[PDB]
């Protein structure tokens, strides 16, 4: 589920699954 | 940024983890 084009909610979902309890930061404008 | 690396181009676990806390 990680090696493809991930945009919007699809990208946010991947970060959620991968980072787990560590959490993550989502910055579209960077 | 993350959109350029994962949305506009193909993502990777290596890059995704760069955004975990």
């Amino acid at each position: 589920f990680v090696n493809q084009h991930l945009c919007g909610s699809h990208l946010v979902e991947a970060l959620y699954l991968v980072c787990g309890e560590r959490g993550f930061f989502y910055t579209p404008k960077a | 940024g993350i959109v350029e690396q994962c949305c506009t181009s193909i993502c990777s676990l290596y890059q995704l983890e760069n955004y975990c806390n």
